C-alpha cells in the first residue's frame, strides 16, 4: 500500500468534515465529493498516475449552501449526491446537462425539516429510501422519490452523530452522544434494540460491575460514524470504551445480526478514540487459512474494513484478528470522515486539519476478488 | 557560426563561455593603433598612467542567459535549541581546499585563521618555527527545521511547542506472511481483536 | 653523480617545506599525478553549473608525453567549489578552532576524451570561435588539427589518430601555435625551420583533409620559437625567436622576408610571448636571460621594464584575464613567479627587498620538475593550471590576503 497526504488545501484551509467516492462508477477513474466549512462542495476527479501515485482533478464546487457543510455521500447507484450541513437542510444534486466548473450540479430536492446541523447520511440499498442524523435529537427517513419526510426518530437525547442502514432492508442504527447505541426495526418504526450499557465480567468480590460502552462529550469528533458491514451481517460501532483493569480503552464493537445487544468482540485501538468506519465494497476471497476460531464470522468470503480514530487509520479484514494495515501521524488534527472507492483500490481521508489524503493499494493486494458477488438475503 | 567543414559549438544546458573579449569595442581603435605603430614616438609612458588610475579589472564569468535561472522556494527556515554556542562563522574567512595526490589523508576542506610574520608570499620556502612544527602532518590516518507551507502554518499555530509529523505507515502483513517483519506483526498484533463469550 | 642524489634531496625537502606552508599562502591546491607528463595545458572557455550544486566543472586541453608508448590528446575534468558554498558553517573542530575539519568535500579531478595522437603533444590550442576545433604540434613538420566530438571518447583499439585536417607548412618541429581570435579559422604556427606559417581552414571543403600554407614569414634567421596573434587587430601578430628578436609583422604587407617591425628584445633566446588583453599597446617576452621584457607597440626601441625574479630560463609567460596589472611566467628553476605591474619602482624595506623586485607579487613553489606549460583560468580568477616534467598537473589559487588585501 502507499500513502500519498495532500499538501494543497481544498478547501481555503478550511476543515475537511466528509468524503465519499461515486460507488456508481464501474471503471478506473473514480470521482470523490468533499464537503467543508467553507460552505462548499467540491468534486474531485481521482485517478492513479503511471507511477502509482493517486492524483486529484478538481471538477465542480457547489456553493449552494450557506453554513459549513458536515457530510456528503452518494448514492448507491451514485447518480444523487447527498449534502447536509449547518443549516439543516440536506441537498440532493444531480448532474445536469459558475465558470470554476469542468461539470455543472443542481439540486434536485431540497429535503427539510431538521431543526440543527445534520451529521451523517446513509442511504438505502434500493436507493429510494434515505436517513439522517441530526444535532437536533432526531434521525428522519426520508422518501427521495417523494422528497418528503416520512418518520422522524425522537428517541435520542442529545445530538445524533451517525445512522447506518441495513443492506438486507431491515434495520436503522443509530449512535447518539448520550452513550447510546439505538437499533430501529425498519417496519415497525419504532426502537428494536438499545444497547448502552456492558457488563464488566465478573467484578471484585462478587460485585456486578457494569460500563457504559461509548464515549462521553470529550470526544473531540463531532461524528461516531457506525457502519454496517456490505453483507448485513456484522455492525461496527466506533467511540467504545473498555475497562480491562482499574483504566479505560478506546475501542470499536462488533455487533452481530444473531444478537445485537451485545457484541461478538472488540478491536482495540490504545491512544485516541474511534471514530468513523468504512467498508470496502469488494467481496474478497479467503486467504490460505491457517485454522484457527480467529475470525470474526465464518463465511465463503471476507470483508476489508478500516476504522478511522482521532490521528489513525487501521485496517481490518473479517478472518484475522489483528488488523493487517496501520497508518497514523499524517494529519495535525482529529480526522473526520474515510470512504473506499469502488474498486477498492483508493481509501480517501479527511482530517479537519484542511487537508486530505490516500491510501492506494495495487493489482489485488487486498485480496483475490470473488467471480461473483454473492446475492443478499433481504428481509424487506 | 560554421568554420569550413566543422559544425558551430554547441552551448549546453547550464553552460557558459567565458568573454572572448575584455573590452569594450572601439570603432577607430585599430586605426589609432597603426598611426602609433609607425609613430614610433615614446611620448606615452604607460607605467606612469598605471599607477595615476585604477587596474581594470573583471570579474568571474556569470550566467547571462534569457530565462536562465528562475526558481521557487517552498520552505521556511525555523531554528530552534540552544546549540554550542559556536563563534560566528563570518570571521572565520573562506574555507580553503587543499588536496593533495600523495596524501593519504583525505582532503582537507576547512578554513585557516593562524597568523604568522615570516610566511610571505614572496618566500614560500621561508620556515616559521615555534607557530608550525615542521614535521609531516599525513603521517597516518541545534534543530534547524525546513517547514513547508503546511508544516509553517502549523508551526505558527502552536509555536515553538510544534515539531513536524513522522508519518507511520505499516505495509500489508497478513497471518499467511511468512518472510514479512515480527515488528510490525507484533505492533500490528497491539490491535489485536479482544472477543467476549 | 652526486648531483642528482643532492638535487633530489633539496627538491623533495623544499617541497616539503612548501607543502608545510602551503595554508598560509593558498585559498586552493590540488595536486594531481597524470599517467604521463604532460608538454601543453590550456583551459577550456566551458564551465558548466549544474543547478542545485556548489560547484562548477571547468575543463583542461592537455597531451602525453611518452617515451615510446601510445600519445594521447586528452581532455579533462576538474571540480571548484562555488563561491557560494566557499562560506559554509558545517562543523567546528573545538581544538583547532577552525571551521575546518576534513570531511568528505574533495575536488574531483577525471579524464573525459583520450584521442590518439602519433608523436608527442608539444602544444595544443582550442580555437575560440569554436573550442572544440583544437590545433597540436607534432615532433612532425605537420601541425594537427581534431574535432574532440567527431572522435570516440575513447581512444581508438590500436593505430595512430585520424586527424581531421593535416596542415604541411613546415619541415621540423615547433612548440609555438595560437588561433587568430578576430579571424574565424586563421592559424599560426612557429617551428625550428626558422619560419612562420599561416593557414586559413574556413574554406576547406567537407571531405577535405589536407591544407597547404596559405602564407610563409621569413624574417627570423634562428629557430622561431613562439608566436601569437595580437587580440584585437585582426592583421597585427608578433614572434619571439632564438636570434634575441621579437618581430611585429603585418598581414598587409607583402614582404613575407622583412617583419613590419623588429626589436633586439633580449640577449638570449626568448622563448615566449603575450599580449596583454585590457591595453593594446602592452606586450610581455619571457626570455633565457631569466627575465621577462614588458614592450610598449607605441615605443618599440625602449623596454618598458624587465623582471628578473628567476633564477633560470622562462618558457611560459601569459597574462591575467582578470586583472591588466598581473603577470605570470614560469621555466625552467620550478617556479611560477606571477608580478603586479601597479608596484614597479616602489619604494621598499630591507629585508622586503630580500625576496626580490617590489612587482614580484607571488611565488609558486609546488612543482618539483621544470613547469611544462600553465594557464589561468578565464572563468575563475586567481586560478591557474600548471602542468610539469614530473607528470605533475597542479590547479591552484594563492590566498585572497594576497592580491586583495
Amino acid at each position: 500500500m502507499k500513502v500519498i497526504t495532500c499538501e494543497i488545501a481544498w478547501h481555503n484551509k478550511e476543515p475537511v468534515y466528509s468524503l465519499d467516492f461515486q460507488h456508481g462508477t464501474a471503471g478506473r477513474i473514480h470521482r470523490l465529493a468533499s464537503a467543508g466549512v467553507d460552505t462548499n462542495v467540491r468534486i474531485w476527479k481521482v485517478e492513479k498516475g503511471p507511477d502509482g501515485k493517486a492524483i486529484v482533478e478538481f471538477l465542480s464546487n457547489l456553493a449552494r449552501h450557506t453554513k459549513a457543510v458536515n457530510v456528503v455521500r452518494f448514492s448507491p447507484t451514485g447518480e444523487i449526491l447527498a449534502s447536509g450541513g449547518d443549516d439543516a437542510v440536506i441537498l440532493l444534486w444531480k448532474v445536469n446537462d459558475a465558470q470554476l466548473n469542468k461539470e455543472n450540479w443542481t439540486v434536485v430536492k431540497t429535503l427539510r425539516g431538521h431543526l440543527e446541523d445534520v451529521y451523517d447520511i446513509c442511504w438505502a440499498t434500493d436507493g429510494n429510501l434515505m436517513a439522517s442524523a441530526s444535532v437536533d435529537n432526531t434521525a428522519i427517513i426520508w422518501d427521495v422519490s417523494k422528497g418528503q419526510k416520512i418518520s422522524i426518530f425522537n428517541e435520542h437525547k442529545s445530538y445524533v452523530q451517525g445512522v447506518t442502514w441495513d443492506p438486507l432492508g431491515q434495520y436503522v442504527a443509530t449512535l447518539s452522544c448520550d452513550r447510546v447505541l439505538r437499533v430501529y426495526s425498519i417496519q415497525k418504526k419504532r426502537v428494536a434494540f438499545n444497547v448502552s450499557k456492558m457488563l464488566s465480567g465478573i467484578g471484585a468480590e462478587g460485585e456486578a460491575r457494569s460500563y457504559r460502552m461509548f464515549h462521553d462529550d470529550s470526544m473531540k469528533s463531532f461524528f461516531r460514524r457506525l457502519s454496517f458491514t456490505p453483507d448485513g451481517s456484522l455492525l461496527l460501532t466506533p467511540a467504545g470504551c473498555v475497562e480491562s483493569g482499574e483504566n479505560v480503552m478506546n475501542t470499536t464493537y462488533v455487533f452481530s445480526r444473531k444478537n445485537l445487544k451485545r457484541p461478538i468482540a472488540h478491536l482495540p485501538c490504545p491512544g485516541k478514540a474511534t471514530l468513523a468506519v468504512r467498508c470496502c465494497p469488494v467481496y474478497f476471497e479467503l486467504r490460505p487459512v491457517v485454522e484457527t476460531g480467529v475470525e470474526l464470522m465464518s463465511l465463503p468470503y471476507r470483508l476489508v474494513f478500516a476504522v478511522a480514530s482521532e490521528d489513525s487509520v487501521l485496517l481490518y479484514d473479517t478472518q484475522q484478528s489483528f488488523p493487517f494495515g496501520y497508518v497514523s501521524n499524517i494529519h495535525y488534527h482529529t480526522l473526520s470522515d474515510i470512504s473506499w472507492s469502488s474498486d477498492g483500490a483508493f481509501l480517501a481521508i479527511s482530517s479537519t486539519d484542511g487537508y486530505c489524503s490516500f491510501v492506494t493499494f495495487e493489482k489485488d493486494e487486498l485480496g483475490i476478488p470473488l467471480k461473483e458477488k454473492p446475492v443478499l438475503n433481504m428481509r424487506t | 557560426g560554421s568554420c569550413g567543414k566543422f559544425a558551430p559549438f554547441e552551448i549546453k544546458e547550464h553552460m557558459v563561455l567565458a568573454p572572448r573579449r575584455r573590452t569594450a569595442f572601439h570603432p577607430d581603435l585599430c586605426s589609432q593603433l597603426d598611426q602609433l605603430l609607425q609613430q614610433q614616438s615614446g611620448e606615452f609612458s604607460f607605467l606612469k598612467d598605471l599607477k595615476g588610475r585604477q587596474p581594470l579589472r573583471s570579474g568571474p564569468t556569470h550566467v547571462s542567459t534569457r530565462n536562465a535561472d528562475i526558481f521557487n522556494s517552498d520552505v521556511v527556515i525555523v531554528e530552534r535549541g540552544k546549540g554550542d554556542g559556536v563563534p560566528e562563522r563570518r570571521k572565520f574567512g573562506r574555507m580553503k581546499l587543499l588536496q593533495f595526490c600523495e596524501n593519504h589523508r583525505p582532503a582537507y576542506w576547512g578554513t585557516w585563521n593562524k597568523k604568522t610574520a615570516l610566511i610571505r608570499a614572496r618566500d614560500p620556502w621561508a620556515q616559521d618555527t615555534k607557530l608550525l612544527d615542521y614535521e609531516v602532518d599525513s603521517d597516518e590516518e541545534k534543530v534547524r527545521q525546513k517547514l513547508k507551507a503546511k508544516e509553517w502554518d502549523e508551526f505558527l499555530a502552536k509555536g515553538k511547542r510544534f515539531r513536524v509529523l513522522q508519518p507511520v505507515k505499516i505495509g500489508c502483513v497478513w497471518a499467511a506472511d511468512r518472510d514479512c517483519a515480527g515488528d510490525d506483526l507484533k505492533v500490528l498484533q497491539q490491535f489485536a481483536a479482544c472477543f467476549l463469550e | 653523480a652526486f648531483d642528482d642524489a643532492v638535487e633530489e634531496r633539496v627538491i623533495n625537502e623544499e617541497y616539503k617545506i612548501w607543502k608545510k606552508n602551503t595554508p598560509f599562502l593558498y585559498d586552493l591546491v590540488m595536486t594531481h599525478a597524470l599517467e604521463w607528463p604532460s608538454l601543453t595545458a590550456q583551459w577550456l572557455p566551458d564551465v558548466t553549473r549544474p543547478e542545485g550544486k556548489d560547484f562548477s566543472i571547468h575543463r583542461l586541453v592537455l597531451g602525453t608525453h611518452t617515451s615510446d608508448e601510445q600519445n594521447h590528446l586528452v581532455i579533462a575534468s576538474v571540480q571548484l567549489p562555488n563561491d557560494d558554498a566557499q562560506f559554509d558553517a558545517s562543523h567546528y573542530d573545538s581544538e583547532k578552532g577552525e571551521f575546518g575539519g576534513f570531511g568528505s568535500v574533495s575536488g574531483k579531478i577525471e579524464i573525459e576524451i583520450k584521442i590518439n595522437h602519433e608523436g608527442e603533444v608539444n602544444r595544443a590550442r582550442y580555437m575560440p570561435q569554436n573550442p572544440c576545433i583544437i590545433a597540436t604540434k607534432t615532433p612532425s613538420s605537420d601541425v594537427l588539427v581534431f574535432d574532440y566530438t567527431k572522435h570516440p571518447s575513447k581512444p581508438d583499439p590500436s593505430g595512430e589518430c585520424n586527424p581531421d585536417l593535416r596542415l604541411r607548412g613546415h619541415q621540423k618541429e615547433g612548440y609555438g601555435l595560437s588561433w587568430n581570435p578576430n579571424l574565424s579559422g586563421h592559424l599560426l604556427s612557429a617551428s625550428d625551420d626558422h619560419t612562420i606559417c599561416l593557414w586559413d581552414i574556413s574554406a576547406v571543403p567537407k571531405e577535405g583533409k589536407v591544407v597547404d600554407a596559405k602564407t610563409i614569414f621569413t624574417g627570423h634567421t634562428a629557430v622561431v620559437e613562439d608566436v601569437s596573434w595580437h587580440l584585437l587587430h585582426e592583421s597585427l601578430f608578433g614572434s619571439v625567436a632564438d636570434d634575441q628578436k621579437l618581430m611585429i609583422w603585418d598581414t598587409r604587407s607583402n614582404n613575407t622576408s622583412k617583419p613590419s617591425h623588429s626589436v633586439d628584445a633580449h640577449t638570449a633566446e626568448v622563448n615566449c610571448l603575450s599580449f596583454n588583453p585590457y591595453s593594446e599597446f602592452i606586450l610581455a617576452t619571457g626570455s633565457a636571460d631569466k627575465t621577462v621584457a614588458l614592450w610598449d607597440l607605441r615605443n618599440l626601441k625602449l623596454k618598458l621594464h624587465s623582471f628578473e625574479s628567476h633564477k633560470d630560463e622562462i618558457f611560459q609567460v601569459q597574462w591575467s584575464p582578470h586583472n591588466e596589472t598581473i603577470l605570470a611566467s614560469s621555466g625552467t628553476d620550478r617556479r611560477l613567479n606571477v608580478w603586479d605591474l601597479s608596484k614597479i619602482g616602489e619604494e621598499q624595506s630591507p629585508e622586503d627587498a630580500e625576496d626580490g623586485p617590489p612587482e614580484l607579487l607571488f611565488i609558486h613553489g609546488g612543482h618539483t620538475a621544470k613547469i611544462s606549460d600553465f594557464s589561468w583560468n578565464p572563468n575563475e580568477p586567481w586560478v591557474i593550471c600548471s602542468v610539469s616534467e614530473d607528470n605533475i598537473m597542479q590547479v591552484w589559487q594563492m590566498a585572497e590576503n594576497i592580491y586583495n588585501d
